[PDB]
RNA sequence: CCUCCUAAAGAGUAACGGAGGAGCACGAAGGUUGGCUAAUCCUGGUCGGACAUCAGGAGGUUAGUGCAAUGGCAUAAGCCAGCUUGACUGCGAGCGUGACGGCGCGAGCAGGUGCGAAAGCAGGUCAUAGUGAUCCGGUGGUUCUGAAUGGAAGGGCCAUC
RNA sequence: ACUUACCAACCCGAUGCAAACUGCGAAUACCGGAGAAUGUUAUCACGGGAGACACACGGCGGGUGCUAACGUCCGUC
RNA sequence: UGCCUGGCGGCCGUAGCGCGGUGGUCCCACCUGACCCCAUGCCGAACUCAGAAGUGAAACGCCGUAGCGCCGAUGGUAGUGUGGGGUCUCCCCAUGCGAGAGUAGGGAACUGCCAGGCAU
């Protein structure tokens, strides 16, 4: 039947890019699935939000046999 | 009259018809009818041209149609204001960029293929050129 | 899945969690004929201590190399060698095998000998 | 136990000399015997499946597994998870004790028996056959059987070809055509 | 919708209660679960009652 | 209210633009420990067929996910079993997203709990819809208040309708 | 069961098409760090006072319409 | 020090698949037995325990081999930021950036810790 509907934009995406200094707890990426996976010092929330578990620099990296994206936190 | 048998979606955004063609070589027959222009070919134009060249070769040889009208075209009727939803699909076009080989032929002498293509070209809204098969 | 691949799959989750926690792990390997034990540093690329039934010094005082008694011997051996190098706190990695029989005998022996897990 | 001994002492000997294998481990072995009862009509009468299970349990001395519908199909009017049959996987002593009972007393009691087919091989050595009456098995009582049922018998072997698979069964003097 | 609100009351005597929903048709039996009672500061058995 | 495209490779972005879905469900369909791995095609097989159940081979997640879409998912988030109630109470470094009201994510601390030998995991469900401010009133609790005083009514505070 | 000037999915080779396809993938733009020069602090916070929430055309990228409109609706200058 | 094997990693197809060959003293595997520990919505298949009669058949490791996967220039082409221009639905010029596909070619991995067998 008729169209006309759409939902509110969920403001997902990368909140802190590579090199950015973050304090423990800071959301690095809001995503729907695990487009990025949690690496060293990075936690994964119930809505697959990746967050900092320790103060430091955001590091993006491709690891493993499945060539997956990982967000980690390097000490600064 | 050519048309997709089924489609994922009924209607499609207008879009643009920028760039040069893909499929610029006689890949199946000995001769071709290449587009030099940019435009849309309707399913009726494609058929009209196909009929002309077929009658010309007295249904000897083999014909290939390298284009397919997979683009749905909508239209608002008379006495209808703007808005109130996208119009209804009326016909199907194939976007044509300069270089597209439209039709291909083999099994006929060059002179005949040239005439058949001259006759089909007159049914088309865009400028064409006769092309021959090449070694690479 | 074939026996080996099926076992590695069974072992992957725990090993990734141990990697994440940065824990020193006591890795056990079992075979119909032999039982092995290695204490691997959190990096996973270097062995701190090891003991097995392929070792002439251990196999000599055992009836059969692939039984619960041999497993308890390998267990006592790693813990003793680990404690001589100051390694006290570890995490047991059953490596896809059930925590039972031979694997259990090795872990209960290491716990007895003084290893903390 | 009798036919496993017969395999070891006389069948291996026969096959090795027939195909000229470099190793004894190349010799086709009888891997497993799978008995299956496709009830199908259990959807109307649930009790019918239970009798098919109790029948299979008498034939092979082990509790049958009641197989459920893998996917729903409109053709037979069945929904996913419906008990639509029962199977038994036979291995070791029970496989051999059954294999002897099949050749020695069950298969000879088939109505107007002349010999089972030798062309019903899956193309990779494994043999598939089907019984029409379950009363051929002396473990089943004619006076107590509610209905006349049949079952599928599949002999899974380590044979690489049908030629090899044929020779493994023929060596057990399996009643062929 | 066809699911009703129910209260789980503390057996510890304290007025404390948890609140949940229940499909009264499919599951007619009274719901029993061990839950933490913040008044006695211990895990006690809780039993279903009307909301 | 939710999902995709339009949306111009951060976020956001309009139209009576193009397509769909929600206004629930689940005491297990939740937690944990242990295990398991689809679709589809070919060959063989009682009744039995294009398709039911059984066996082998190819295949390699195209399956599955309570439901729309998209992103995820094998270490499975998919499927099964044992034990269970973490579908805990108080809090919360630090963040995201909003004009605001709000909404969301969160390691960690305290008390108490379940599962596991243990490392550990659990503050519901793969995630994102499943909703209703305030007022007024109802029910239970309460070191609060109690118009001379002691009570009480009524009010507050906590829970909830 | 046998067979046919018909139709024919899958698979292989060849050829195209896609806003709601992607085993590829820019230019730009955007986020963060450091450094100089320049710029009447241009920046942030708090406080006093507003106006404004009918926009228009032109360029580029689009939706809609007929790649019609001095049309209509977004983005960006 | 060399060869061989097992375990745990790095790396994540130049590393994989296929085809051919090859290995059992040791290791690994299949294997033998199963009352029991423990196990099967049935089954000692798997999980598991007690072993050593057999075999490297399968698997696994190693060696070889460009049928496939995979990696992949140079040059040209497509696009595009800025400035300019035309016949302005689309293009062109100056400048900077510069794909994707295809072509030549590469390619039968490389590497660390520990342990065991053998040899000098
Ligand atoms: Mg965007
Ligand atoms: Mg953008
Ligand atoms: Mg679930
Ligand atoms: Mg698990
Ligand atoms: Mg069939
Ligand atoms: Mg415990
Ligand atoms: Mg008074
Ligand atoms: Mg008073
Ligand atoms: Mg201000
Ligand atoms: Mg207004
Ligand atoms: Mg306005
Ligand atoms: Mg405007
Ligand atoms: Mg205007
Ligand atoms: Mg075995
Ligand atoms: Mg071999
Ligand atoms: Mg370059
Ligand atoms: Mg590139
Ligand atoms: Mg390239
Ligand atoms: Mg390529
Ligand atoms: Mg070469
Ligand atoms: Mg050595």
């Amino acid at each position: 039947t008729r169209n006309g509907r759409d939902s509110e934009a969920k403001r997902l995406g990368v909140k802190r890019f590579g090199g950015e200094s973050v304090l423990a707890g800071s959301i690095i990426v809001r995503q729907r699935g695990t487009k990025f996976h949690a690496g060293a010092n990075v936690g994964c929330g119930r809505d697959h939000t990746l967050f900092a578990k320790a103060d430091g620099k955001v590091k993006f990296e491709v690891k493993g046999p499945k060539n997956r994206k990982f967000i980690s936190i390097e000490a600064e | 009259m050519l048309q997709p048998k089924r489609t994922k979606f009924r209607k499609m955004h207008k879009g643009r018809n920028r760039g040069l063609a893909q499929g610029t070589d006689v890949s199946f027959g000995s001769f071709g009818l290449k587009a030099v222009g940019r435009g849309r070919l309707t399913a009726r134009q494609i058929e009209a041209a196909r009929r002309a060249m077929t009658r010309a070769v007295k249904r000897q040889g083999k014909i290939w149609i390298r284009v397919f009208p997979d683009k749905p075209i909508t239209e608002k009727p008379l006495a209808v204001r703007m808005g109130k939803g996208k119009g209804n699909v009326e016909y199907w076009v194939a976007l044509i960029q300069p270089g597209k080989v439209l039709y291909e032929m083999d099994g006929v002498p060059e002179e005949l293929a040239r005439e058949a293509f001259k006759l089909a070209a007159a049914k088309l809204p865009i400028k064409t050129t006769f092309v021959t098969k090449t070694v690479m | 899945m074939d026996k080996k691949s099926a076992r590695i799959r069974r072992a992957t989750r725990a090993r990734r969690k141990l990697q994440e926690l940065g824990a020193t792990r006591l890795v056990v390997h079992r075979t119909p004929r032999h039982i092995y034990a290695q204490v691997i540093a959190p990096n996973g690329s270097e062995v701190l201590v090891a003991a097995s039934t392929v070792e002439k010094a251990i196999a000599e005082q055992l009836k059969y190399t692939g039984n619960k008694d041999a497993a308890a011997a390998v267990g006592k051996a790693v813990a003793e060698r680990a404690l001589e190098k100051g390694i006290k706190d570890v995490s047991f990695d059953r490596s896809g095998f059930q925590y039972h029989g031979r694997v259990q005998a090795l872990a209960d022996a290491a716990r007895e000998a003084g290893l903390q897990f | 136990a009798k036919l496993h001994d017969y395999y070891k002492d006389e069948v291996v000997k026969k096959l090795m000399t027939e195909f000229n294998y470099n190793s004894v481990m190349q010799v086709p072995r009888v891997e497993k015997i799978t008995l299956n009862m496709g009830v199908g009509e259990a959807i109307a009468d649930k009790k019918l499946l239970d009798n098919a299970a109790a029948d299979l349990a008498a034939i092979s001395g082990q509790k049958p597994l009641i197989t459920k519908a893998r996917k729903s199909v409109a053709g037979f009017k069945i929904r996913q998870g419906y008990p639509i049959g029962c199977k038994v996987t036979l291995r070791g002593e029970r496989m051999w004790e059954f294999f002897e009972r099949l050749i020695t007393i069950a298969v000879p009691r088939i109505r107007d028996f002349r010999g089972l087919s030798a062309k019903s091989f899956d193309g990779r050595g494994n043999y598939s056959m089907g019984v029409r009456e379950q009363i051929i098995f002396p473990e089943i009582d004619y006076d107590k059987v509610d209905r006349v049922r049949g079952l599928d018998i599949t002999i899974t072997t380590t044979a690489k070809s049908d030629e090899e698979g044929r020779a493994l069964l023929a060596a057990f003097d399996f009643p062929f055509r | 919708g066809i699911r009703e609100k129910i209260k789980l009351v503390s057996s510890a005597g304290t007025g404390h209660f948890y609140t949940t929903t229940k499909n009264k048709r499919t599951k007619p039996e009274k719901l029993e679960l061990k839950k933490f009672d913040p008044v006695v500061r211990q895990h006690v058995i809780y039993k279903e009652a009307k909301i």
